């Protein structure tokens, strides 16, 4: 009839829909999702520093030189850790790694190690250094071996065990984890054979740190077939510090150390997932992100730049408007 | 909808009209089409823009949670840590959850306020010269060809000029 | 109010409809009542009641506090659980207490919303039928049958069959 | 702006009018001025007092730091409690950030929504006894009198004792 | 003149308030309360279960089995736990129970204990076994006694006091909780009468645990007569780990210990009544039975309750502003 | 004809809001709720002034550094201001045990009263005026000792006798007192100052025990000394009662303090100087009716809340569209 003008809005094609307070399931022409759920089941370099792969390898197998371990001996640098969840090689010889949580915190933080003789092999005088093997520690290649950063130190043939003493002093600019330990005989009858005779000792100190055991000499279940245990300790040696040590008996020696550059985060995965030659900005701990996103779905875990975590299936932001295309029939 | 527009007194949208969020069909002894409110729906645009950034810019922290070991004579404290990040994670898939339906509730009253203000707009330029047929259309009273129709799209339509042509055809009828 | 119709123009509410949040009265010479419109009553309590469901869902979690007992060489991780578990109570008592505000002031603004679009819809229908007063209230210009008043609720209304009557009274 | 009033319909404010955020101007033979309709100036200011007292009534509690000290054996508490006051930290930012944005974009919603139902307050009682102009503006086609200034203000305005002399103007012209 | 017709809203005669940001105290048509502010104030059964009252004991009283304890010396299956504030039979022989946080929090969680003798008396040869009982540890019929779950051992009529031997391994399914002690005499005179002369040890170890200490002796104050102490000890030994234990003096044995059966734990320290009632959700201050969201009631609670909030009200309006005429 | 038109108020402000829609958004009125001033000083808090330790720490004001002598005796504070780089600490080398324990539970104080526990003739048959030690000088004397503590050695003639000593807390607050345990570097250091032989210390209370023995070696230096001092502390309930014993090597406590029980511990080089505050943080005070605050989350008394915002200004007024005059 006549001319008309008429006022309205944009329909589309669009089947996505969100919640609002007051209603459920509105099809909206333009929206934003906010969350992400995607990732590769991988980890990549972070910084373009590849992780450390313990491998087989536990973080204790790894810096007391578990034989078994000489794939990592020596220097390493890294962005975070990996430690597969069932790795064999840790502590051979059965005993307790004092403050261990403590120390795989320290090891977390974490970049950069360099492997070095701390004290070397003759720092001990009257005391034999070459027979502190067990078959509780085999190498791949010798039924029975020991700790490449300890020395298990015996009395000598004459029955007695002089008091040994060892001194370094830290005149460089970074600071050293260092490990040592107190033997723990099964008997008397071993502890005699083994060291001397009358009250043993284990003490040391820095600056700054004490430290003092004796032996605690009793039967205890078999494990690796040893009812002997070891105590093992660690500490990290501060620069312009110094370190001496003095034993009765009884003494795993520090043998090799670490040089420790700090970082600069840090993270230790526990994981069985694959590691690439490939490059990441956001590494959780069941994946790479490479994403866009506000929101993530996937891991509170991770090390690099992360979208926030949260437990929702989906964040998705109305944009546009009402979709209310016509029935076309 | 909550300003009556959207779904509300106009009832369905347009696929015809794909250049805009809000816009006009007209139709006239020269033509017929779809034209967006190019004004109206560039204020949107920022407007929705500027709040998917606002949101993104200040939901860009992350609370960090951690890897740590702890004993078994640390039961207490590695509890406690776990409470503690299943805390933050609590709060935080809260607020971006209801964040998001409050403001899916209200960026859908402002394309509803859009429609509703541009049809208000048109409505009190074309005055009686124009006969209300019902889902935001109107009918004029008088020849409305091309200039004019985007003479109302402008805000620029001259009442005066038709008033006379649109008063005579009104008393016929 | 913020829609400028409930303690707004329409100055007060109706103790006589019953049956509805927002309704018509009329007056004719059969008579006077209260009527819901039953549609956007029911589309507000289904609003209404959804915004509270979603409200109760997204409170559905629960922070533990635990009480464990800590010793006399632990007052910095005691007092550390206690700052912890104080935080967490302070942000939910914080997010509770804003949101019921902040959603009280939006759920009075939508009541006021819907009863301004009821009488937009009737003004609409109704054209130069019938005279608008300030306050809501429709005066037609014709007379104004029990069929004619259901036919303004139901959006039935015929105004070109009213508008030679309508046109006629509010010329004398 | 969202009602459409306030740097929308209404294009600009009035530094002439300073005893009140809404309100009227008038011109007549006897004189023009700026007037503020004092019943929706105070119900405003007293609803944003109130909005700015319960924010920061619920803005009243404070989470406390502490100066703590922890020993190179104590590395994973000393990180949990950074990570948890940082994460209390986040939260609380969050919430004051995004809590005065969303609020300011309401504030200036209710004042849009004020100017927007006094100009329909006064557009429902003159009806056809005056010629909207734009701009919020209505030019009446009656001699207005000051007490009729005032029956359009206080809500009075006697449309049938001016639609005889109204409707003889209006279409004398 | 003319037929009317208006639009409104309804109105009733509720005096119901809510507040807004814009606004306090406006009466509305229709709310909804979210907050619970009320309690019965009991302990009631949970998943159908009832508490364990501990009654006069503490934690520490009941494990270790003080003699005044026993009546509640079988096997246990609770809920969550009830300790009375001021209950008074706990450590009857002066000493520290270390580790006691850490303890308490690891008998929290779980839901039942069975007791079973892990060491019988005749596992340590060349000692006396039926001596070791104090005045310092009362049962209700006799005024010598010592905690159930313990031995004293003390030396021989004949001198002297030989290396004693044990061992035990963790067969079943379940973690095993035990304790032992290191007695700490005030003499010399008592550690020579008691134990031999000689330098004496207890010594303890499993495959991943190392426990190793020496009598430390002198005279602390008198508490519950005594001026010797016992250090008190406990451990889990995990199932498939053996416990070997050894010493040659001052060792206070393992007797008896629980297979202990690991949700929320709760251990609640309050006096109010255990009575014969069931719920869903218990507070330490009472129970909650609502539907409501929120509680103001207590942080504390077993079950399925609302989130602790310290507000006093959380009303919705869901209805619209009441102006009725 | 006649006019009459709807408007809104403008005026000359240029303060602007930022708004979910729209960022530059100049208004008419608006409240600033974030407070970013400071006052760089330390003031009183409840009209009690804090404590300066001034060139001592924590460890060389209780445990006594001669050098400390200045801080000797009964105090009350607000808060505590160590500076950090004060050099009286532990003068005699060794660790301090549960120290961070121990900086806590004195932060939680607000009042010490100094007194002697152990008078030294309590310890008989041993020399209590040998003292004493170069590691630990005064300002007028180069060989000195902790003035809360006794290095009790064997007598001109030997031999090192058991000594005893109790003391019993009959009063209502609870006592903070510390020992410690001389390691020598020598098993002639240890001849010369005690007796031959297994050396102990041995403490208890009702509640609390504690044994050591002597952990004789030779450690690096430090203020010229290669033996060490184990120190501790602990703290006697009202009611309860300290027995200790000893053959040889305890440093014995000597004088004591009665003490009373939010706290802080403010590492600073900031002037305390005489004035009255509400609100002290860590780098300044706060003179503000704010609500928030960006200057620190470390303080003591009623402040605003700590955020990491720049502002936070909250819109009151309408948008400002003042009519353009040229
Ligand atoms: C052979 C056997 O089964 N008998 C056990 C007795 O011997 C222990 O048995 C194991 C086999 O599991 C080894 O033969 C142990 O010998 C070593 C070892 O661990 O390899 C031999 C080392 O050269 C020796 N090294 C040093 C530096 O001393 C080492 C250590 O001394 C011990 O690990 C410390 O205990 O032992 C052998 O000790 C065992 O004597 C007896 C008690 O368990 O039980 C027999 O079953
Ligand atoms: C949304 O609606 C669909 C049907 O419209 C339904 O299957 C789904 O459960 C609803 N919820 C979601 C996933 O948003
Ligand atoms: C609708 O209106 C007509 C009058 O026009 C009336 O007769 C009819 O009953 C109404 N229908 C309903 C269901 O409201
Ligand atoms: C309202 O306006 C009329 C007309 O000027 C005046 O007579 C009357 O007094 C006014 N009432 C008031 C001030 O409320
Ligand atoms: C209000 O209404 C409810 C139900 O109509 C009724 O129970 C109550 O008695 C009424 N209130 C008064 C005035 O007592
Ligand atoms: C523990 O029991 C198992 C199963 O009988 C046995 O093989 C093991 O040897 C026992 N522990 C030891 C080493 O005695
Ligand atoms: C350690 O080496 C540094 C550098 O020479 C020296 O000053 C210091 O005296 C040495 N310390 C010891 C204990 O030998």
């Amino acid at each position: 009839p006549g001319d008309k003008i008429c006022i309205g809005y944009h329909a589309n094609n669009s089947t996505t829909q969100v919640d609002t307070l007051l209603e459920k399931n509105v099809t909206v022409t333009h929206s934003v999702e906010l969350l992400e759920n995607q990732k590769e089941k991988r980890f990549c370099k972070i910084m373009n520093k590849a992780p450390l792969d313990l491998k087989d390898c536990t973080i204790e197998g790894w810096i007391l030189g578990n034989p078994k371990c000489d794939l990592l001996l020596g220097d390493q640098s890294w962005s975070y850790i990996v430690e597969r969840p069932n790795a064999q090689n840790g502590i051979c010889y059965p005993g307790v790694l004092n403050e261990l949580e403590e120390l795989k915190a320290f090891i977390g933080s974490g970049e950069r190690v360099e492997r070095f003789e701390m004290f070397p092999k003759s720092t001990w005088a009257g005391v034999d250094t070459s027979r502190g093997v067990t078959n509780a520690c085999p190498s791949y290649t010798i039924d029975s071996s020991f700790y490449r950063n300890l020395v298990w130190i015996v009395k000598t043939d004459s029955a007695t065990y002089p008091v040994i003493k060892g001194t370094y002093n830290n005149t460089g600019t970074q600071p050293i984890l260092y490990f040592w330990g107190v033997h723990h005989p099964l008997d008397t009858t071993v502890q005699d054979n083994l060291y001397g005779s009358g009250d043993k000792y284990v003490r040391m100190g820095t600056e700054s740190m004490n430290f003092a055991k004796s032996p605690e000499i009793a039967a205890r279940p078999a494990v690796n077939g040893q009812r002997s245990r070891i105590d093992y300790y660690w500490s990290v040696l501060r620069p312009g510090e110094t370190l001496n040590v003095e034993s009765n008996g009884n003494l795993i020696a520090p043998w090799y150390a670490y040089k420790f550059v700090s970082t600069n985060k840090g993270a230790v995965f526990k994981s069985d997932l694959p590691i690439e030659n490939c490059d990441a900005t956001c590494q959780t701990i069941t994946g790479v992100l490479r994403t866009n996103k506000t929101f993530q779905n996937v891991s509170p875990l991770w090390i690099g730049e992360c979208p926030k975590y949260v437990k929702s299936e989906s964040l998705r932001l109305a944009t546009g408007l009402r979709n209310v295309p016509q029935i076309a029939t | 909808g909550i300003f009556g527009a959207i779904a509300g007194f106009i009832e369905g949208g347009w696929t015809g009209m794909i250049d805009g969020w809000y816009g006009y069909h007209h139709e006239n002894s020269q033509g017929s089409g779809y034209a967006a409110d190019r004004e109206s729906t560039q204020k949107a645009i920022d407007g929705i823009t500027n709040k998917v950034n606002s949101i993104i810019n200040k939901m860009n922290t992350q609370f960090e949670a951690v890897d740590h070991e702890f004993s078994n004579l640390e039961r207490r404290i590695g509890n406690l840590n776990k409470r503690m990040e299943d805390g933050f994670l609590d709060v935080w898939t809260y607020n971006a959850e209801l964040l998001v339906l409050l403001e899916n509730e209200r960026t859908l009253d402002l394309h509803d306020a859009n429609v509703k203000n541009l049809y208000e707009k048109v409505k009190s330029q074309l005055r009686d010269n124009a006969n209300d047929l019902g889902n935001g259309c109107f009918e004029f009273w008088h020849k409305c060809d091309n200039e004019c129709m985007e003479s109302v799209k402008n805000g620029t339509y001259d009442y005066p000029k038709y008033q006379k042509e649109s008063k005579l055809n009104r008393q016929g009828i």
